[PDB]
């Protein structure tokens, strides 16, 4: 999770916006598209996301590190 | 004290608790700032001439943030490298160069003298860590003197820096959430935005929001 | 003896013996001068004596508790550096009394801010002036005692020597 | 082991391929 | 102004040279080796088995003199205003003009005669390295050797 | 002057000398006028 | 009383007349200083300011250098010394950088006079414009500052070692 | 207590002109308000107008137009922004013809006008080494 | 770098120049560039290079002193 | 704050530090650069490609000078299996005695060769310290040619 | 400094005048549109490219289109 935060932090909102473009393209040829437009996460959202997964990733890495580590010794 | 796991998951969990309640009162200041603050009804008091001289705390608060981080971690840095050559008298060990936290042990001293001189009415001191016997029950230590030296100085040091680091960030979101030499109409664009756009070499997280962000980034690192 | 700050309800504008009755502008300042460099030296003198008395953390401890005594203790080489400090001090003193709009104790230079004195200000010079008075008199007093007597503030005070 | 001969020779060298290192690179201008 | 500059130093290092070989031959010169407990591992020249060479003692020595002269040449680089010759030209100053294949010949203390002498001493310098090289003998040995005897004495 | 001088005469002389000498030159030349 | 008011009655300046920027002391002990004490030349200035930095920066290098010594050493004095002395031709060099690349004047007080009497209309930037009237802003009394500086530096450098050799001798 | 009798009372802010406004350019911006209304300064906080001419410096021209756009929710319309470079050159920037810039007004040239619109753009390629 | 955009590190800049405007002894050397935050495609070239090169040399010092650690 | 980018007008006219940050990272787009022609770039990427290759060319000679001054090619040729071959001499005034006892290697501290270029030199008939310094003055001479 | 163009795609909405911080749009008279107005860049000098102006813009890919360019003490918005 703390690996996959770093997608949102690192990366901005163009590239996916233009890569769901495609995306859409395909679910249009396939006449799938929703009517409820996909839209990349806002940027604000996109840090978001990074934040809250980084700080999930990281305090669960330390929490499962001294559970273990304590309960076993 | 003798159950290990309940004491570390304890204060492990409401540390981290404290920390994110922390940036999360630098969140709403920095809302009210934005969005509650009148600055007629604000004339002369506290929290106008707290912006009024916003540039000199935030310009000191950066000066002491480097001047901190450069000492404890470049000191954590001079014994890696001072081990890494092989030049082990030359650290700031106990038995190196010594960084001996004296106030604090001085502070340690003055509690375990506190029962009978000045608590006179004490019998025992408030925590065996300041200084006493060893407290074991069923052969597992349940308190015992807690000795400080120059690998608490370090540590110590790195949480001042730390703390002082989250702090800048938070109060320079605070302070410039409603305007700033950048973007001198930023409370026009509310607390919660992205940027004002790619020009002035760049405005990304100009936003209080985006202070909330990184504060939280540093809250994360110091806790 | 003025509408100089420092007359307070037990004796406004002491001057019983008519010292500044007859004096100018320039020996009153002159006066005020050294009554407020008395009166701080005297705070930080009384202090020092009683803090030195139950605290003397420097100089690995030793450096005899009475004052008077580590008088003649410390390494004479830091006694040397104290002077060397006040004198800098006082020289920077006497550089800031050729400013403009100087006033005889104020080396804050407080003239630039306050034209129109409040009550309050005057209140506060006032504090500070009386506690300086009072300050030298227990300083005197210290010095007195230990003389005499050869104990300390709350070592004389301790045993009951009074 | 090489001689002091050697090596100072091919100092010398080194020395000559660097003035036709600056030659070009003032070549190839400012 | 270079090589007026690089004469001047190639005449007072002839000088330096036949120091050095006077300061060897007499018993000067300091014998043995630096200390590496003293001044640290960069000393150390090689271990051959269990022993450290170092740099010799003589060779720090006259390491620190050419320093003391170095030093005296970058005070005098940057005190620009205060010397009568400068070490580089002024913008708008202009390069004195060559002296040619042979300079004009004026004895004493004039500009043509240090010129000469320094443009002697750089191709005696030239010439000592030259025939040091090419014979294969130290620097002071050709000295001493093209001294006859009287240095290395 | 043996061979295992040259890295205490070069490692220096390289590794401190040329620095100062490339900052001093590249500084004059970026902060140049026109 | 309020003790903080506008910089010199002007409310739109990025400053404030605190009681430590426009104190008395600040005054008497900033004019004091060798930066700006009247009456120095800029190679006086520079001279004291070098005696002063070289005298306080022989300290560090020898006390915890990488040749310290609990007692008294003469190579740890001779470190420090050197130590100094080139840290001091680092500092010497960036001054002569930053002269260099700086100024264009030889007599300052003047040219800005000068052009606000009998025109300017040049390339600028050196006939106009000029920051500072002082005569440390030049290319002269620049150089002069530099050369202060150096000069001052190694002779503070060198009493400072001489007075720590006599401390750790005869004390 | 001020410089001038017409600058707003404001008790100064660090967060003014520096020495860029000084040797470069600075802006001022001027207005008329019929009440000592308290407003908030670009860059520091709380300033109080006065009842008639009223005259602050900034740095950049941005923070000038902020104030002018706060002084909008003030009923306030007559403010003017000028330039001012490192002497007394003064340039009126801001109602540059007398009529605010979202009002059409007559003797205005369409500059930076193109008569296509994106998608006639030419293609990079052919815009290559000229 | 990645994570901490711009815009952030300016007005940061800001308090900085201020800062060393308004100080005396320090006013006599001023900067000839002023000192802006660095530009959003340079701030991810910098961010990308040290990610870069911290993986490269962590992955180069793991690697060969694992495997001259184990294998003798 | 002008004549650095002596290649683009609009980033020399910047007052900021931004121009020099971007005149670095705009040095070797010559397409991008002012006054620009085809020609120029066509023969200005040649040049480049001529000081690349001495550079190259530069770099093999002074792995192979000092492969033979300062390693053990010699006796690593003897004894290929147990030898570890060695790069080149350290000398670092940082080092305590422990750094330098530690990585003495022979006669002098000295870093282990990961670049395998031992092996390679051997395999093409190279046996001798004499072999490498011939081919490090080769090397630099066709560094010459090509600068 | 930075470029801006406009195209004759402007319906005359005014959006992108009032939405520039720095005073560089304005609003001319006009024969291409209803409103009988197009957007002018007639101060582009005190752009800063903070691109609000084709935030506000309605018409589909835009009609006031900034392109970044030399930089500027006023275009990056250095009050120092
Ligand atoms: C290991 C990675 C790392 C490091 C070193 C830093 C370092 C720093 N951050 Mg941080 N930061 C990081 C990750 C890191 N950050 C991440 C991942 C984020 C994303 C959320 C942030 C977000 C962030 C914000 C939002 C802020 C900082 C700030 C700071 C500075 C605090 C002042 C200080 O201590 O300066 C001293 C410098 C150091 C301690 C670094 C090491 C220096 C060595 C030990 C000493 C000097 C070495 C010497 C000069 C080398 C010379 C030789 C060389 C030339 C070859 C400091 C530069 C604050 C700031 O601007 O500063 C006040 C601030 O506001 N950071
Ligand atoms: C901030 C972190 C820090 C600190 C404090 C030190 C401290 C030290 N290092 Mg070190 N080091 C560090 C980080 C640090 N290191 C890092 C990150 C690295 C790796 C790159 C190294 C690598 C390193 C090596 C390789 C060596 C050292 C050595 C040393 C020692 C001597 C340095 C010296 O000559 O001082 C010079 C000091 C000065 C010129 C003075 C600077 C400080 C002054 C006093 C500041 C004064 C401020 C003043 C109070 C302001 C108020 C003034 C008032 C009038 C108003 C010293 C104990 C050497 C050693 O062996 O020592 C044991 C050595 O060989 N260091
Ligand atoms: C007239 C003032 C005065 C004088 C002459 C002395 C003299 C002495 N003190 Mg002392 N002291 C003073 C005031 C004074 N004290 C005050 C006010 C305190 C309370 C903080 C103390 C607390 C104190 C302790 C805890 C100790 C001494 C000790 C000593 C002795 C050794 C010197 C030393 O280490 O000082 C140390 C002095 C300090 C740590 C505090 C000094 C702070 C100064 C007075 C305030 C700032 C002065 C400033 C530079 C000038 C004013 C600026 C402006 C007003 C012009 C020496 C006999 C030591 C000793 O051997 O005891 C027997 C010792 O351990 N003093
Ligand atoms: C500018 C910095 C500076 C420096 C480097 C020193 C250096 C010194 N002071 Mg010192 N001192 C200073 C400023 C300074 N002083 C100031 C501003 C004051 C206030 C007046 C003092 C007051 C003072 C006293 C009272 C004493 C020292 C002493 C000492 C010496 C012992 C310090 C130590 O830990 O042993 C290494 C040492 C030579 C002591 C001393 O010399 O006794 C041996 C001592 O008793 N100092
Ligand atoms: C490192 C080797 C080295 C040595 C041994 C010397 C030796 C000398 N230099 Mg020198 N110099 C050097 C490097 C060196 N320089 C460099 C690298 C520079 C450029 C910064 C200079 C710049 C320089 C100047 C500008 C001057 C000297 C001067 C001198 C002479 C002073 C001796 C004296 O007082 O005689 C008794 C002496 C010939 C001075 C001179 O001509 O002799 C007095 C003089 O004015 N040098
Ligand atoms: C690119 C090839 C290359 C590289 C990376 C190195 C690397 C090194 N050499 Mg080296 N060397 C080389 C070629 C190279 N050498 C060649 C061809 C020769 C024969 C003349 C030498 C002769 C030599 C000696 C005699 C010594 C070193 C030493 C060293 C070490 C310290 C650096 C130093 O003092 O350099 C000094 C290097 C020279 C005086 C020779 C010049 C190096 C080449 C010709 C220049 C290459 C330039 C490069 C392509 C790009 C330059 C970039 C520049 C513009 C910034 C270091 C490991 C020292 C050592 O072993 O310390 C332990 C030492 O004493 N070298
Ligand atoms: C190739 C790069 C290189 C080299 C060769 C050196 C070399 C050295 N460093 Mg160093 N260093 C470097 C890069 C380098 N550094 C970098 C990049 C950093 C930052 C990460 C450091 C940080 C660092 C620290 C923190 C310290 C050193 C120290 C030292 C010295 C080793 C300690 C010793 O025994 O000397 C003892 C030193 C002496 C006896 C005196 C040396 C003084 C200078 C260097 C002599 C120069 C003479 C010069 C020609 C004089 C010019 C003329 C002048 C008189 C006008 C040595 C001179 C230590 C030291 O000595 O500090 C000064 C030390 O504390 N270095
Ligand atoms: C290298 C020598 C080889 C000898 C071999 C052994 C000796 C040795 O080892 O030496 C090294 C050594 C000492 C060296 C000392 C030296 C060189 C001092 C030189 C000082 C030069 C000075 C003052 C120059 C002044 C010039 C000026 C002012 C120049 C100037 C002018 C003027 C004159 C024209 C006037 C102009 O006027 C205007 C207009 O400005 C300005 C200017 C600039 O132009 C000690 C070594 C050891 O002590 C150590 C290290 C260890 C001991 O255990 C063993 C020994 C004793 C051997
Ligand atoms: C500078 C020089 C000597 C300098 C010596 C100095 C400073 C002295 C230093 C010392 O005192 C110290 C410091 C310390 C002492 O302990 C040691 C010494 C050493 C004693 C020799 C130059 C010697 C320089 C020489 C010999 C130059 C020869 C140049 C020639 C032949 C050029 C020919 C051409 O220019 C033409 C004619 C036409 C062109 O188109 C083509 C070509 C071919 C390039
Ligand atoms: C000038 C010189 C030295 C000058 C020294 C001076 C000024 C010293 C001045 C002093 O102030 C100092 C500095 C310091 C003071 O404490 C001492 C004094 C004394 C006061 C040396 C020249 C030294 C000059 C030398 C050694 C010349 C050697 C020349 C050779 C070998 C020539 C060979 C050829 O002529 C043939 C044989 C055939 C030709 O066809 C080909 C060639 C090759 C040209
Ligand atoms: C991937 C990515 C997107 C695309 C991400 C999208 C569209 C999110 C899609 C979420 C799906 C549709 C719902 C969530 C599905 C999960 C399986 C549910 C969460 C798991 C539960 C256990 C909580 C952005 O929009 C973006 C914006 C700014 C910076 C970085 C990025 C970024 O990295």
């Amino acid at each position: 999770i703390w690996a996959f935060s770093l997608m949102f932090l690192f990366s901005g909102r163009g590239y996916w916006q233009e890569l769901i473009e495609s995306i859409v393209w395909a679910h249009n040829k396939l006449k799938v598209a929703p009517s409820i437009q996909p839209r990349a996460l806002s940027i604000t959202q996109g840090r978001a996301v990074g934040v809250a997964h980084y700080l999930l990733g990281g305090i669960g890495t330390t929490w499962a590190f001294f559970l273990a580590r304590i309960i076993s010794v | 004290a003798i159950d290990y796991p309940t004491q570390l998951s304890l204060f492990t969990h409401h540390v981290w608790i404290g920390g994110f309640c922390i940036v999360g009162g630098a969140a709403h200041g920095a809302i009210f700032f934005v969005r509650d603050y009148n600055a007629a009804n604000n004339y002369n008091n506290l929290i106008d001439r707290v912006i009024r001289h916003r540039d000199a705390i935030i310009s000191h608060l950066n000066w002491v943030c480097i001047f901190l981080g450069c000492h404890s971690f470049g000191l954590y840095v001079h014994n890696d490298t001072m081990r890494a050559l092989g030049r082990s008298q030359d650290l700031f060990s106990d038995n190196a160069i010594a960084l001996k936290p004296i106030f604090a042990q001085f502070i340690q001293n003055l509690h375990t003298l506190a029962p009978g001189s000045t608590a006179p009415n004490a019998l025992t001191t408030v925590s065996y860590a300041f200084g006493g016997d060893v407290i074991s029950v069923g052969s597992k230590i349940a308190m015992m003197p807690i000795s400080l030296g120059t690998a608490d100085f370090l540590v110590h040091h790195i949480h001042a820096f730390t703390i002082h680091v989250t702090v800048l960030i938070l109060l320079k979101g605070v302070l410039y959430s409603r305007n700033s030499r950048l973007i001198p109409d930023k409370a026009n664009l509310g607390f919660r935005f992205p940027c004002d756009g790619p020009g002035r070499g760049g405005t990304c997280q100009v936003s209080a929001w985006d202070h909330v962000f990184l504060g939280l980034f540093w809250m994360y690192n110091s806790i | 003896l003025d509408g100089m700050i420092g007359s307070s309800a037990p004796f406004k504008n002491f001057d019983p013996l008519g010292f500044a009755a007859k004096a100018d502008q320039k020996t009153l300042n002159k006066y005020r001068e050294s009554e407020l460099k008395h009166g701080r030296v005297a705070m930080l003198a009384v202090l020092g004596w009683i803090v030195q008395e139950f605290w003397h953390p420097l100089y690995d401890g030793k450096l005899s508790s009475n004052p008077l005594k580590a008088l003649t203790e410390v390494p004479l080489i830091g006694w040397a550096q104290i002077f060397v400090a006040i004198n800098v001090i006082e020289y920077l003193q006497n550089k800031i009394k050729e400013l403009p709009g100087y006033r005889p104790g104020d080396y804050l230079g407080t003239w630039e801010w306050v034209e129109q004195s409040d009550e309050g200000w005057d209140s506060y010079q006032t504090k500070e002036l009386n506690n300086g008075r009072l300050a030298m008199v227990a300083i005197a007093g210290l010095i007195v005692q230990d003389l005499i007597t050869g104990q300390a503030a709350l070592e004389q005070i301790t045993a009951g020597n009074t | 082991m090489i001689y002091d001969s050697q090596v100072y020779i091919a100092l010398v060298i080194a020395v000559v391929a660097s003035v036709l290192a600056i030659r070009l690179g003032a070549t190839l201008y400012n | 102004k270079a090589e007026r500059w690089n004469g001047r130093h190639a005449m007072f290092g002839w000088i330096v040279l036949l120091a050095t070989g006077y300061a060897q031959a007499h018993g000067l010169l300091p014998e043995g080796g630096m200390d590496a407990k003293e001044w640290g591992t960069w000393v150390i020249v090689s271990t051959t088995n269990g022993e450290q060479v170092t740099i010799p003692a003589a060779r720090a020595a006259i390491a620190i003199g050419h320093l003391h002269f170095g030093a005296v040449g970058v005070f005098a680089a940057y005190s620009k205003n205060s010397v009568k010759d400068r070490l580089l030209l002024e913008p708008g100053e202009k390069d004195e003009a060559p002296a040619g294949l042979f300079p004009a010949l004026r004895p004493g203390l004039t500009k043509e005669a240090e010129m000469l002498n320094g443009r002697v001493a750089m191709l005696g310098l030239v010439a000592l390295v030259a025939v040091s090289a090419a014979t294969g003998q130290d620097i002071l040995s050709v000295i001493d050797q093209g001294l006859g005897g009287l240095l290395l004495k | 002057m043996s061979l295992d001088l040259l890295p205490s005469f070069f490692v220096p002389l390289v590794g401190l000398v040329l620095p100062l000498f490339s900052i001093i030159g590249l500084f004059l030349y970026i902060e140049k006028e026109n | 009383v309020s003790f903080i008011k506008p910089y010199r009655q002007d409310p739109f300046v990025g400053h404030l007349a605190t009681p430590i920027t426009t104190s008395a002391f600040t005054r008497a002990y900033l004019k004091v200083l060798p930066a700006y004490r009247p009456g120095l030349t800029p190679l006086s200035r520079g001279a004291e300011i070098g005696f002063t930095h070289g005298y306080f920066l022989i300290g560090p290098f020898y006390t915890y250098g990488p040749l310290r010594s609990v007692e008294f050493s003469l190579t740890s004095l001779a470190a420090g010394l050197l130590a100094a002395i080139t840290l001091l031709l680092i500092l010497t060099v960036g001054l002569s950088i930053y002269g260099q690349v700086t100024y264009d004047v030889y007599d300052n007080a003047l040219i800005v006079k000068l052009v606000r009497q009998m025109v300017g209309s040049e390339r600028t930037q050196d006939l106009p414009q000029i920051k500072g009237t002082s005569e440390l802003d030049t290319v002269l009394g620049w150089q002069k500052f530099s050369e202060g500086f150096f000069s001052g530096g190694l002779i503070g450098s060198i009493v400072a070692a001489v007075g720590i050799a006599l401390y750790s001798t005869y004390l | 207590k001020l410089k001038q009798s017409d600058f707003p009372k404001f008790e100064g802010s660090t967060g003014g002109w520096l020495s860029a406004a000084k040797n470069e350019e600075k802006y001022v911006i001027i207005w008329t308000s019929k009440d000592a209304s308290l407003f908030e300064m670009p860059t520091g906080g709380t300033a109080k107008m006065n009842a008639g001419n009223n005259v602050a410096y900034f740095a950049r021209k941005e923070q000038c137009l902020a104030l002018g756009s706060q002084l909008r929710g003030f009923k306030i319309t007559n403010y003017k922004i000028f330039r001012i470079y490192p002497p007394l050159d003064i340039t009126l920037l801001h109602p540059f013809d007398g009529v605010f810039p979202e009002k059409v007004n007559q003797g205005r040239s369409p500059v930076g006008k193109r008569d296509a619109s994106i998608g006639g753009n030419p293609n990079p390629a052919s815009l290559k080494f000229q | 770098f990645l994570i901490s955009w711009r815009g952030y590190w300016q007005e940061l800049i800001e308090t900085i120049v201020w800062a060393h405007e308004r100080t005396p002894l320090a006013n006599l050397v001023r900067w000839k560039d002023k000192p802006v935050a660095l530009s959003i495609v340079q701030a991810r070239l910098v961010g990308l290079a040290h990610f870069t090169i911290g993986y490269v040399l962590t992955y180069a010092a793991f690697v060969i002193a694992s495997t001259i650690g184990k294998l003798g | 704050v002008y004549k650095f980018p002596k290649f683009s007008k609009a980033l020399a006219e910047d007052p900021s530090t931004r121009r020099i940050w971007y005149g670095i990272a705009t040095a070797h787009d010559f397409e991008s650069h002012d006054a620009m022609t085809e020609s120029k770039l066509y023969q200005k990427i040649f040049a480049s490609h001529f000081g690349h290759i001495a550079i190259i060319f530069l770099w093999t000679a002074g792995n192979l000078f000092h492969v033979a001054w300062q390693g053990n090619f010699e006796a690593w040729i003897l004894n290929p299996l147990k030898v570890r071959p060695i790069a080149h001499a350290i000398w670092d005034p940082h080092f305590g005695q422990a750094a330098y006892k530690a990585f003495l290697k022979t006669s002098s501290p000295a870093n282990l060769a990961l670049s395998g270029v031992y092996e390679w030199w051997y395999t093409i008939g190279m046996r001798t310290n004499n072999d490498l310094y011939q081919g490090s003055f080769f090397l630099i001479l066709l560094s010459s040619l090509l600068l | 400094s930075h470029t801006v163009k406009i195209y004759d795609t402007c319906i005359g909405c005014t959006q992108c005048v009032r939405a520039c911080p720095t005073d560089v749009l304005e609003m001319v008279p006009w024969d291409g549109c209803k409103a009988g107005q197009i957007a002018s860049a007639p101060r582009t000098e005190d752009c800063v490219g903070c691109k609000r102006c084709e935030t506000a813009c309605p018409t589909d890919f835009l009609s006031v289109r900034v392109y970044l360019g030399g930089e500027t003490t006023r275009s990056l918005g250095l009050a120092y």
